RNA sequence: UGAAAUUCUUGGAUUUAUUGAAGACUAACUACUGCGAAAGCAUUUGCCAAGGACGUUUUCAUUAAUCAAGAACGAAAGUUAGGGGAUCGAAGAUGAUCAGAUACCGUCGUAGUCUUAACCAUAAACUAUGCCGACUAGGGAUCGGGUGGUGUUUUUUUAAUGAC
């Protein structure tokens, strides 16, 4: 007897300042009888290309969770990162060794998180062999190097600083430089980020992130 | 065609140590001069031990899979 | 007809055939469909776009992307062109392990049984069922009409489960006559 | 001036769903399935069923205010087939023809790192 | 020279073959 | 489902999103390639011991080959007594029993599948091919080690390593 959208109300989602494009669309929710409680905890996943306006990030997605509401504006915070399935299926190819590492670490903000990084072996410029398999010693060494690097950047930074590092892909270049002597590699990427635990909420630390 | 009694020197050089006409070692001994004291020490080419100069107790070679790697700065001659 | 884009990543083993067949791929896309075609060598993905001032058929972009995708899966160009020509062709994809968990020589023989000697068995299914089949290792793709791909799938699946080719061949004649 | 939703297409063997929701995914805008648009249960997985379902949601979404949708096509996944079927392919084509702007198309099939056993048994299934 | 690259490719095809 | 019906469902099914719990299994990389006496072995990290090959101008000096008796391990299924019990699933039940390419299909599912301490000792346990030793053609691919180069690349100070 009631069309539900007569009672719905629209809200505009705003992204953190760390991303270029704050406008990330809008959502809807039932009008308060409150709308805030249903709104809070809502998670939206969006490609980095839209937020940065560059097609160089076509294969990466960011999950942002709603943490505050003010006057129809939903102030969100970084919640996770992932790759698109097509890109991962593209990288994973025959005749090469896959080296994947994961590390659990807490930022300077007590944000406990888990970083998954992936890399693959590549053949040299003059290489003639079909395959570029790496001996298990080299794989273990590279995995250790990646783990140390990721722990170092995460521990000595805040979550906002961590995202600021994630966007330009500096960590991937650092891994490439560190692992250059061990074995040649390609497609070095921070495959995924999970946010396991959260500290006590601080609306000031969110407003500062949103300006 | 080849003569087994009189094999070519290069041919024998290519073969494995035990597979030549009369088996013999492909290793050798070296006179290594310590950078400090300039004394000479005899070192096996395939040394399995970290040979140390007796006077200065300085590492002259380090063991590896095959031939020992001589320490940097140590002059050597084949004895 | 708004400005829209599609991206279709080309796997490495299909890049070289894409090169030799590019001369016959961009004409139909740019002429009939009035699409803006391009390949990004940096990303190795075929890029198609709608030209708002020129493109007129709303379904051209998606029609073109499926045509590129069909070539990407391993279907010959002319068969892929059928997607541009028609509007009632679909691609069915399934793996051997979905039917039956085959490993080692059992998996190799299953693929050999589907293809048959000199590919005869695969052609037999294709002709009888009016479909095209690409047998990529343990990955099988079938292209054709919806009712047709199901018929080909059943003939393929019977081969995976162990049915000999000879019996499946006779069944193809029966359904072919019904068609 | 351009509002985005998300169009989730679930292409199973015996039916096709077309579900349009807001960006978060909590709020449903319109859910139509192949069964609601066909008289015989055999044709629910038919591409024709999907086209009717896609057109109905496309019309409904335009009424609401949604003018563009991101496509997240998926199959049953899990221990079963991982690629969307023709029902899903047909639904995607109809949505494009509807004039509703297609933002981004990605496959989100649930793929297991390694899964439980498959229902077939040792001898297989799907005779 | 870049002709060396041509030599590697020709060998690569022969090995893949 | 070839079409149905047992089944769930306005007390909200199927689908959507945020979580949580349990028990298994380690996709793509994955290759008759690698390891182990065989059966077998695939997520990361640590500990414990073991092993082939290679290098050695090190040591012992016939200590060796094959093996009734006798002993260790022995896929899957299976038995005893605890634990666990997600999935699939012998047995059992039940819907339908119309139509031959889709002709055995569906739903619930006991024992089992998993684990600890013991039994059982069978496979197309296959290279349908005993173990040890010697000899009898060329070719280029791959895995592990070693030697040689005044070879490319990296170390983006050199270099030395690593990779080719
Ligand atoms: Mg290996
Ligand atoms: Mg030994
Ligand atoms: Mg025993
Ligand atoms: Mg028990
Ligand atoms: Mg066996
Ligand atoms: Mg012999
Ligand atoms: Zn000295």
């Amino acid at each position: 007897v009631v069309d539900p959208f007569t009672r719905k109300e629209w809200f505009d989602i705003k992204a953190p300042s760390t991303f270029e494009n704050r406008n990330v669309g809008k959502t809807l929710v039932n009008k308060s009888t409150s709308a805030s409680d249903a709104l809070k905890g809502r998670v939206v996943e969006v490609c980095l290309a839209d937020l940065q306006g560059s097609e160089d990030h076509s294969f990466r997605k960011i999950k942002l969770r709603v943490d505050e509401v003010q006057g129809k504006n939903l102030l969100t915070n970084f919640h996770g990162m992932d790759f698109t399935t097509d890109k991962l299926r593209s990288m994973v190819r025959k005749w090469q060794t896959l080296i994947e590492a994961n590390v659990t670490v807490k930022t300077s903000d007590d944000y406990v998180l888990r970083i998954f990084a992936i890399a693959f072996t590549r053949k040299q410029a003059n290489q003639v062999k079909r395959h570029s398999y790496a001996q298990s010693s080299h794989i273990r060494a590279i995995r250790k190097v990646i783990s140390e690097i990721l722990t170092k950047e995460v521990q000595g930074s805040t979550l906002a600083q961590l995202t600021s590092k994630l966007i330009p892909e500096v960590i991937n270049k650092e891994i490439e430089n560190a692992t250059k002597d061990i074995f040649p590699l390609q497609n070095i990427h921070v495959r995924k980020v999970k946010l396991l635990k959260q500290p006590k909420f601080d609306v000031g630390a969110l407003m500062a992130l949103h300006g | 065609v080849q003569d087994l009694l009189h094999p070519t020197a290069a041919s024998e050089a290519r073969k494995h140590k035990l597979k030549t006409l009369v088996q013999g070692p492909r290793s050798y001994f070296l006179d290594v001069k310590c950078p400090g004291c300039l004394n000479i020490t005899t070192v096996f080419s395939h040394a399995q031990t970290a040979v140390t100069c007796e006077s200065c107790s300085t590492i002259l070679c380090t063991p590896t899979g095959g031939k020992a790697k001589l320490s940097e700065g140590t002059s050597f001659r084949r004895k | 007809i708004k400005f829209e884009s599609r991206k279709i990543m080309v796997p490495p083993h299909r890049m070289t055939p894409l090169r030799n067949s590019w001369t016959k791929i961009y004409p139909p896309l740019v002429e009939h469909l009035k699409l803006q075609v391009r390949m990004n060598l940096k990303t190795k993905s075929v890029e198609l776009r709608t030209n708002p001032k020129f493109t007129t058929d709303p379904g051209a972009l998606q029609k073109g992307a499926d045509f590129i995708k069909a070539f990407t899966l391993g279907f010959d160009l002319d068969d892929s062109i059928a997607l541009l020509r028609l509007d009632d062709l679909y691609i069915e994809t399934f793996e051997v392990k979905d039917v039956k968990t085959l490993t080692g020589d059992h998996l190799s023989r299953a693929i050999g049984r589907i293809a048959g000697k000199d590919g005869k068995t695969k052609f037999a299914i294709e002709n009888a069922t009016r479909t095209r089949i690409v047998l990529a290792d343990s990955k099988i793709h079938i292209l054709g009409g919806f009712t047709h791909i199901r018929m080909a799938r059943e003939s393929v699946v019977s081969l995976i489960l162990g049915s000999p080719p000879g019996k499946v061949y006779g069944n193809l004649r029966t359904v072919a006559s019904r068609l | 001036s351009q509002v985005f939703g998300v169009a989730r297409i679930y292409a199973s063997f015996n039916d096709t769903f077309v579900h349009v929701t807001d960006l978060s995914g909590k709020e449903t805008i319109a859910r139509v399935t192949g069964g609601m648009k066909v008289k015989a249960d055999r044709d629910e997985s038919s591409p024709y069923a999907a086209m009717l379902a896609a057109q109905d949601v496309a019309a409904k979404c335009k009424e609401v205010g949604i003018t563009a949708v991101h496509v997240k096509i998926r199959a049953t996944g899990g221990t079963r087939t991982k690629t969307p079927g023709p029902g899903g392919q047909a639904a995607l084509r109809a949505l494009a023809r509807s004039g509703l702007r297609i933002g981004r198309i990605e496959d989100v099939t649930p793929v297991p790192s390694d899964s439980t056993r498959k229902k077939g048994g040792r001898r297989g299934r799907r005779l | 020279p870049e002709e060396m690259r041509k030599r590697t490719t020709e060998m690569r095809l022969m090995r893949e073959l």
